RNA sequence: AUAUACCGCCAUCUUCAGCAAACCCUGAUGAAGGCUACAAAGUAAGCGCAAGUACCCACGUAAAGACGUUAGGUCAAGGUGUAGCC
């Protein structure tokens, strides 16, 4: 059994969402990509640190916020501008949040000389898609 | 279950309003096709499924068809036949056979005083909601024939045709290629083909002898087996005219059978120009105005040769 | 009796949800389920229509019959 | 008409000996058995008979005894193109004979009720 | 494979279709058939309806061919059609007149009549019964038969040879031999039917 | 040193279609079973194929194909439990 990343059908009490949901084949058919860069082409180099940048920023996010989050995240390498777009969830203090989301800001525009922007979204929690 | 209706209802037209006031022209004659091509501009989902793809149409279609509700304060269902679990499709069999015996009263009524095709299980389950089998449906199916075959007239008949559909297409005729003259060109014509990855565009001219040029220069130099030189002569062979045709064409990709066999079928699509369509139609028939696919298959990481397997052995 | 010659299961299920039924029993079923049975045939074609328009007939003087009283109480509002 | 079992089952008011004692219990079930099919054949004996016999009278060559070889082959080819043509797309015939499943669908309908 | 069902097969007969008019059976057949047209299928790279080849020397040739070369096999198909056409003549010129005007020159007959006489006409089957192989003599058809005769014949040209022999003129000789009746082919043939004939109290352990 | 502690990545079965929440009936309410469309008690959210994606369309190919047997292969992609040591 080629046991993938999908999530088992077992018994009705895991609320899955619908990010990892999907087969792991259907990623270019019913569902997407988490980031997205010019070296994923043909003819473009350096992608080695383009993936290191992207696991080291995804651990920060994930050690940042113990619970916080939700589902993943989406990045955008527009060049020089990246923009952590993610969610938030609605059970701590705003200012808190305001406090989080300035100091990664700021280390995010003096340590990888790129300047990030948030957008954050008003989540009661985890999307859920099915109670399966 | 009605104010969440209502609620995406009034959601739907305010953000067709914004797009319209964002785009720049009429609400009232900005209709669907407009909010389906601005969507598609704005939000470029590239993906190959056709169900993830950002829709923004009334509730109808995003919500199935619910259930409604029979019963009322009282608790007698508004349905006579409810007390059975298929309502619906009770009534129309009750109807059925009230319209067969009918018409069974009005033929021994008669004696004694002297395109289209039927419904879809999955089409009628999405009409009517209603879910039902197999055996019921072709008993259904059986009855209307039933009801066909009978002296029919005008009430039957509209009520039997209520549950018809219609056909598409069925003829399958290709497009007769026009004479075209460039430049006195008489008797002109050009035609395509693509067959194992080879592409030809034969010249057939109805005023020259009996030879072919392939790029330029005749067959012979490029055709040195005969097998090419037959394929290219059985097309002119199938309408008794070899002398009295030359054709000039140019073929590019592919090995020596691929482009004769593109050469071929560009000749057999050209010559539908200079004669009656039974003529094309028996060559269609014998196999000359039809396409090959025949592709090489692709290649299993694991196979010998995308059917074939390594070397499994037993032991 | 249907159409394979066995006690239906909805004359069992009546009495278990504490559920009168009146049926027509003839010679072959079982009467024991059935709070007000009465011996007659019900196989004949000129038979059925009698029993099928009884019933009818006392629809007609049941919720027909409701219009009298209903006058009676609506005098006061 | 069918013999009577007054005194065959070995039962509490038989004051004999049982003549019958089948394994089964003698209550009949609502499907029919199925039909007698797939046997040997291997007809057309004689005809090959004969001809190895004028095949070893005569030489090896078919020329000097064409006529019974070629009626043998004859008979062979007809025979088993007509039980293959037959096999393949007939199998109903007329009013009368293999009939299994309206049989079934008949038992079925009207079926036995031995819990009274 | 790459075809879909409901397809009829490509025609190869042109006469026929150059004037259907004949009767009404006919005429309605083709008329249904070409009114919903449906998909037939190409011709393949090795049918022709042309009037100058047979169906028995395309299928001979394409079985001649081993692996990919069609063009081997087409060059060794002239050559053996050559070969005899130049001996049939050699022995033609180099008679007298009685054997001149009793023969002909064409090839064709003579291979149609070499595949007559070394077509088989009995086939052994071995069957296990108990754990033995008897061989029982079963009926074949004609297509079969022609099959094996073919076959026999071409692996004969093939695996028998020594050093010095050739090909082309080997296959002439052995249809020029078949022909007359004294062939290894026939004597093959011979090997078989007295072989069965040996085993004829057999025929009783067939169940078809 | 243990895959007889795992997470993770996979294998013939898999060249098909069966299994799990909520009810009722029959087995005197025992372990269990609930198939008869000229129909005698079955309704079934969900899963995997069919339904679906791409290539040469609707053919064909590729990708996928559950709940498990093999304490199956691997602490030896990568990290974690238990023993002994700096
Ligand atoms: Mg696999
Ligand atoms: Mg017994
Ligand atoms: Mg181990
Ligand atoms: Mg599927
Ligand atoms: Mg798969
Ligand atoms: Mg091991
Ligand atoms: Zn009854």
């Amino acid at each position: 059994k080629n046991r993938a990343a999908r999530v088992r059908v077992s018994k009705g009490d895991k609320p899955v969402t619908y990010e990892e949901a999907h087969a792991p084949h259907y990623i270019a058919h019913r569902k997407g990509w988490l980031s997205l860069h010019t070296g994923n082409l043909d003819g473009e180099d350096h992608a080695a640190e383009r993936t290191v940048e992207d696991v080291f920023l995804r651990k920060f996010m994930w050690g940042t916020f113990p619970g916080c989050l939700a589902d993943q995240l989406v990045l955008k390498r527009r060049g020089n501008q990246l923009e952590i777009c993610a969610v938030v969830l609605r059970q701590l203090s705003p200012h808190k949040y305001y406090f989080l989301v300035g100091y990664s800001e700021t280390l995010l525009s003096y340590f990888y000389k790129c300047p990030v922007r948030l957008h954050l979204q008003t989540v009661p929690s985890k999307v859920v898609y099915k109670y399966l | 279950t009605e104010d969440f209706i209502k609620k995406q209802i009034e959601e739907f037209n305010i953000g067709k309003r914004h797009l319209a006031n964002m785009m720049g022209e009429d609400p009232e004659t900005f209709t669907q096709e407009d909010i389906d091509r601005a969507i598609a501009y704005l939000f470029p989902s590239g993906l190959f499924e056709k169900r993830a793809r950002p829709v923004m149409k009334h509730p109808e279609q995003i919500f199935p068809r619910q259930r409604a509700i029979q019963w009322g304060e009282d608790g007698r269902p508004f349905h006579y036949l409810f007390y059975t679990g298929k309502q619906s499709y009770y009534s129309l069999m009750h109807d059925v056979y009230g319209m067969l015996l009918n018409l069974e009263k009005h033929q021994s009524h008669l004696q004694a005083k002297s395109g289209s095709r039927w419904l879809i299980k999955e089409e009628l389950e999405e009409m009517l909601v209603e879910k039902l089998s197999d055996l019921d449906y072709m008993q259904f199916i059986r009855l209307l024939e039933k009801l066909l075959t009978s002296q029919c007239g005008a009430a039957e008949e509209e009520f039997v045709q209520r549950f018809r559909r219609s056909v598409t297409l069925e003829s399958k005729k290709q497009l007769i290629e026009p004479v075209q003259y460039d430049e006195q060109g008489m008797a002109f014509s050009k035609s395509e083909g693509k067959r194992k990855t080879a592409k030809a565009e034969a010249i057939v001219y109805k005023h020259g002898s009996g030879r072919i040029k392939v790029n330029g220069i005749d067959y012979q130099l490029y055709f040195p087996i005969t097998q090419d030189r037959e394929q290219l002569m059985f097309p002119f062979h199938f309408v008794d005219r070899l002398g009295k045709h030359d054709v000039t064409c140019t073929v590019s990709g592919g090995g020596r059978s691929a482009q004769a066999g593109a050469i071929r079928l560009a000749m057999a699509k050209a010559l539908c120009s200079f004669v009656t369509e039974d003529e094309v139609e028996w060559m269609r028939q014998a196999g000359l105005l039809t396409t090959d696919p025949r592709v090489r298959e692709r290649k299993k990481p694991g196979q010998e040769g995308a059917r074939r397997k390594f070397t499994w052995k037993k032991r | 009796l249907n159409n394979i010659f066995e006690p239906h299961v909805a004359v069992r299920d009546a009495a278990k949800m504490n559920i009168p039924t009146v049926g027509i029993v003839d010679t072959n079923c079982n009467p024991c389920l059935i709070t007000y049975p009465v011996p007659g045939n019900d196989d004949s074609p000129l038979a059925v229509h009698l029993y099928c328009r009884l019933f009818q007939t006392a629809i007609t003087r049941a919720k027909e019959k409701r219009q009298q009283v209903e006058a009676l109480y609506r005098l006061q509002g | 008409a069918t013999p009577s079992l007054r005194g065959r089952l070995a039962r509490f008011g038989n004051p004999r000996k049982p003549v019958l004692k089948p394994n089964k219990p003698l209550i009949l079930a609502n499907r029919v058995g199925e039909r007698r099919r797939e046997k040997g054949e291997a007809t057309c004996i004689t005809e090959m008979s004969v001809m190895m016999a004028c095949w070893k009278q005569n030489e090896f060559r078919d020329d000097a005894c064409r006529k019974e070889i070629q009626g043998f082959l004859d008979c062979a080819a007809r025979a088993q193109e007509a039980r293959k043509m037959r096999s393949i797309q007939e199998t109903l015939g007329e009013s009368g004979s293999l009939l299994p499943n309206k049989l079934n669908k008949l038992l079925q309908r009207f079926p036995n009720k031995p819990y009274l | 494979s790459r075809y879909s069902p409901e397809f009829k097969d490509p025609l190869i007969d042109k006469e026929y279709y150059r004037k259907p008019v004949e009767e009404l059976t006919e005429e309605e057949k083709y008329v249904r058939e070409l009114k919903k047209t449906q998909l037939i299928k190409a011709a393949p790279a090795g049918k022709t309806s042309s009037v100058f080849e047979d169906p028995v020397i395309s299928k001979f040739t394409n079985m001649m061919m081993i692996g990919g070369n069609k063009v081997l096999a087409r060059s060794l198909m002239i050559q053996t059609l050559e070969a005899v056409k130049r001996k049939q003549f050699e022995k033609y010129h180099a008679a007298s007149a009685e054997e001149q005007a009793t023969i002909e020159r064409n090839p064709y007959t003579i291979f149609h009549q070499a595949l007559k006489n070394c077509e088989p006409m009995i086939g052994l089957v071995p069957i296990l019964k108990g754990g033995r192989f008897y061989q029982v003599p079963v009926p074949l058809p004609d297509r079969r038969r022609r099959f094996l005769a073919m076959k026999w014949m071409i692996t004969e040209c093939r695996d028998k040879k020594h050093q010095r022999t050739l090909m082309p003129e080997k296959l002439s000789h052995k249809l020029l031999e078949a022909f007359h009746n004294q062939g290894p082919v026939i004597k093959r043939k011979h090997d078989l039917h007295k072989m069965a004939e040996a085993n004829r109290a057999l025929a009783h352990y067939r169940w078809w």
